[PDB]
C-alpha cells in the first residue's frame, strides 16, 4: 500500500495549509522510502524546516536541501547519492513528484512539484509520486516564484510527515 | 532554459 506524506507549508514564517502526496512505492520503492523517511524525519535529518528555494511560475517548485557534513546539495537515507531507481513513471501533469539530481545517479533528498506537464524531463528524473490534497496550496506557492526561480516570500516546510 | 538540477543550474 501507497504511503501517504504531508508538508505544512509557510510564507515568512505564517503556516498556509497542509499538502500531501501519495508516494508510488509499488513502482519505485527505493525512491519513495527515502522521501517517506526524511518527511517523518526518523534517520535524525530531513525535509523540516527546509526550504523551496527555486520556484518557476508555469514550470514547477524545487525543494529539499538541507546543510550537512561532508558535501553539499543534501544526502539520502542510504548515503549522498543513489542510484536513478527506473524511469517508469513520467512527467504527466500538475501535481508530480520528481527528483532533481545533478545527471545519472545523483539523488539525494531535493526533488520538485510539477505544476505543469514537464515531459521533457522524461528519462532523466525518476518520477515517484503526486500531490493528492492541497494543490491549492502548490499553486500558492508558486505565485511567489519568478522566471529565475527566485521567490518574493520565503516558502518553508514548517513541518512534514506521515499521515 | 527549463531543468531541475542540484548545483550547475543551467537555463
Amino acid at each position: 500500500v501507497n504511503p501517504t506524506v504531508f508538508f505544512d507549508i509557510a510564507v515568512d514564517g505564517e503556516p498556509l495549509g497542509r499538502v500531501s502526496f501519495e508516494l508510488f512505492a509499488d513502482k519505485v520503492p527505493k525512491t519513495a522510502e527515502n522521501f517517506r523517511a526524511l518527511s517523518t524525519g526518523e534517520k535524525g535529518f530531513g525535509y523540516k524546516g527546509s526550504c523551496f528555494h527555486r520556484i518557476i511560475p508555469g514550470f514547477m517548485c524545487q525543494g529539499g536541501n538541507f546543510t550537512h557534513h561532508n558535501g553539499t546539495g543534501g544526502k539520502s537515507i542510504y548515503g549522498e547519492k543513489f542510484e536513478d531507481e527506473n524511469f517508469i513513471l513520467k512527467h504527466t501533469g500538475p501535481g508530480i513528484l520528481s527528483m532533481a539530481n545533478a545527471g545519472p545517479n545523483t539523488n539525494g533528498s531535493q526533488f520538485f512539484i510539477c505544476t505543469a506537464k514537464t515531459e521533457w524531463l522524461d528519462g532523466k528524473h525518476v518520477v515517484f509520486g503526486k500531490v493528492k490534497e492541497g494543490m491549492n496550496i502548490v499553486e500558492a506557492m508558486e505565485r511567489f516564484g519568478s522566471r529565475n526561480g527566485k521567490t518574493s516570500k520565503k516558502i518553508t516546510i514548517a513541518d512534514c510527515g506521515q499521515l | 532554459x527549463l531543468l531541475v538540477t542540484a548545483g550547475l543550474v543551467l537555463a
